[PDB]
């Protein structure tokens, strides 16, 4: 019943079980491949976009902060540099806090994913982001945004990435 | 606009590359192909090959290798990169092997 | 701090006396009061200008390049008032500071100083023009005694490995940065693009520091690991597997 | 472009069943030939630029640098003479 992965490091089986119940029909019954990991490939946003640039299927983002909280997003499109917001309403944010919560689209706006040379972010609605990351994958921020109506995904609004992974279904 | 491709061949690979849509005849009514019929004089397959080689409208020249070989003199003497001469294979005469005028640049390497 | 000031229009004999008062004080503080003394001697190039003048006043003939022929034995009498000694818990460490004409290392003052002292720290006009401070260039710089100062019980066990790997990455980064202008950035490999990212972040975070910002060696080594973590750990060939296992991963 | 050398290349553009099969089977041949002439116009142009570059690397190593070193050795020798005269 639990899914097949080609390796793993931030997720234990109880995280795999609870995520795999929620992923869309698009990606049910596919093995998970590790596209990027800070622990395998070194730590930078330019490396994350470089490893993602060949992809053409959805991705799961997993983050562990320095307070050990696990959170991230499921995103309908790979993380790429974009002039404007992109993605579709099957995108969601999630956290284990320590109980698993998932914040699917509110229907209010389509500000799902935005990538820049110096940051990656998800959500919108004023100055808010459900998840923002710096060029180093060192500082990030999470606050409630009206795209997802999310909680704070970390233990704090402002956080340090301990480590980060991007998985693709392929 | 753009260049043409030109063809210097046995009659069957001038029906090939012509049922392929290559090649015109210009406003001066100069053609774009040569047909090496069996009694062709050896000069002819140079006389037109030099005309193609220094026209402006020809981008590629396609030559069946056995009649590049009849002019191996004039053909290896082309040092420029402007019209590219492809030594294609033929029918019953054996296919493209060694002896190609361009591959020879890599003498210690191919 | 004990401070001795000799100004540009003080007597030129007071400039000859100044290093000798300073070192006679450091010898009392180190070898009688058992302190570790740091001695900073500022423009040994200004000292040599006064030495050449006292030499001319004695009516001596000018030596090689216009300085006194005995200028090695004179500078060595200043610089060898240094060290640790048996049975006393103090020491004297010297940092001479020198200005070179034409940025030329082959002039008598830096050249004779190189035969007596054991290393150099090199201050660079290009880093200064690029608005970096302190503009210290680590590629021509060397401390010849560094292996005796660093490691377990003296700094941290990884210090030698981090120092070797940061030097090796910077020496490659400057070479990739040169070929980028020849081959263009689309011909660079993924590993060249990692050295090109390290090069920028090394100069902005490790070398660039505030004039009132103080980093312990532990903070310096931690800033060193933040930069080494740009690379896959297979790239870090100057660092042994035991050091990579203890220090490459982040922790809460 | 390759290291600042510009290479010429070519781009193809286009203006009963046995005859249709023949039209396919020849049209797919001119798609090799217009590719292969892009490789041969590149190759013959790239061979020239390597020779010109290797000749400059040799001239700097064998002709230009030694003339500078002989000049620089003469200057040091003449400055020792002026010092000994003085």
């Amino acid at each position: 019943l639990p899914i097949l992965q080609s390796h793993s490091a931030l997720l234990e089986n109880m995280h795999i079980e609870q995520l795999a119940r929620r992923l869309p029909a698009r990606v049910q019954g596919y093995p998970w491949r590790l596209a990027y990991s800070t622990l395998e490939h070194g730590t930078s946003l330019k490396t994350l976009y470089r490893k993602s640039a060949s992809l053409d299927s959805p991705v799961l983002l997993v983050i562990k902060d320095m307070d050990n909280q696990i959170f991230g997003a499921y995103a309908t499109h790979p993380f790429r540099f974009s002039d404007h917001y992109y993605g579709t309403g099957e995108t969601f944010l999630y956290t284990f806090s320590p109980n698993f919560k998932v914040f699917k689209w509110s229907g209010e706006n389509s500000y799902f994913i935005n990538g820049d040379i110096s940051s990656l972010e998800l959500g919108g609605g004023g100055g808010r982001f459900g998840l923002w990351l710096d060029a180093d994958l060192y500082h990030g921020r999470s606050n409630s945004c009206s795209t997802f109506n999310n909680d704070i995904l970390s233990k704090k609004e402002d956080f340090i990435v301990q480590d980060l992974e991007v998985w693709t279904f392929e | 606009r753009g260049k043409l491709i030109a063809v210097i061949g046995d009659e069957d690979t001038v029906t090939g590359f012509l049922l392929g849509g290559i090649g015109e005849l210009n406003k001066n009514r100069h053609p774009n192909f040569l047909v090496v019929e069996k009694d062709t004089t050896i000069n002819e397959i140079e006389d037109t090959f030099r005309q193609f080689l220094n026209r402006d409208d020809i981008g590629i020249i396609l030559i069946n290798q056995y009649i590049a070989e009849m002019v191996r003199h004039a053909l290896d003497a082309h040092q420029r990169s402007i019209p590219a001469v492809l030594e294609i294979p033929s029918k019953e005469h054996p296919y493209d092997a060694a002896k190609d005028s361009i591959l020879r640049r890599a003498k210690g390497m191919f | 701090v004990c401070l001795f000031l000799n100004l540009a229009n003080d007597p030129t004999i007071e400039r000859i006396i100044t290093p000798r008062l300073a070192l006679t004080t450091a010898e009392f503080l180190a070898y009688q009061c058992e302190k570790h003394v740091l001695v900073i001697l500022t423009d040994m190039s200004s000292y040599a200008e006064a030495l050449r003048e006292v030499s001319a006043a004695r009516e001596e003939v000018p030596g090689r390049r216009g300085f006194p022929g005995y200028m090695y034995t004179d500078l060595a009498t200043i610089y060898e008032r240094a060290g640790r000694v048996e049975g006393r818990n103090g020491s004297i460490t010297q940092i001479p500071i020198l200005t070179m004409p034409n940025d030329d290392i082959t002039h008598p003052i830096p050249d004779l100083t190189g035969y007596i002292t054991e290393g150099q720290i090199y201050v660079d006009r290009q880093l200064h023009n690029r608005q970096i401070y302190p503009p210290i260039n680590v590629l021509p710089s060397l401390s010849r005694l560094m292996k005796s100062a660093i490691g377990e019980g003296m700094t941290r066990k990884d210090h030698a490995d981090v120092s070797n790997q940061l030097y090796a990455c910077y020496a490659i980064g400057k070479d990739v940065q040169a070929m980028k202008a020849v081959v263009g950035e689309e011909a660079l490999t993924s590993d060249d693009l990692l050295y090109l990212e390290f090069l920028q972040k090394f100069e902005k975070n490790f070398i660039t520091q505030g004039p009132y910002e103080n980093r312990t060696v532990y903070e310096t080594l931690d800033i060193g690991w933040q930069l080494l973590r740009i690379f896959p750990k297979e790239m870090l060939k100057r660092i042994p597997q035991s050091t990579l296992s203890e220090f490459y991963p982040r922790d809460s | 472009n390759v290291a600042g050398v510009t290479l010429p290349v070519f781009e193809h553009y286009h203006e009963g069943e046995q005859l249709a099969k023949l039209k396919r089977n020849y049209a797919k041949a001119v798609e090799l030939l217009v590719e292969l002439a892009s490789l041969q116009t590149s190759f013959v142009t790239l061979d020239e630029a390597i020779k010109i570059t290797n000749r400059r690397v040799n001239a700097i190593e064998h002709v230009i640098i030694p003339r500078i070193e002989r000049t620089l050795a003469y200057i040091i020798t003449e400055l020792d003479e002026r010092e000994r005269e003085e």
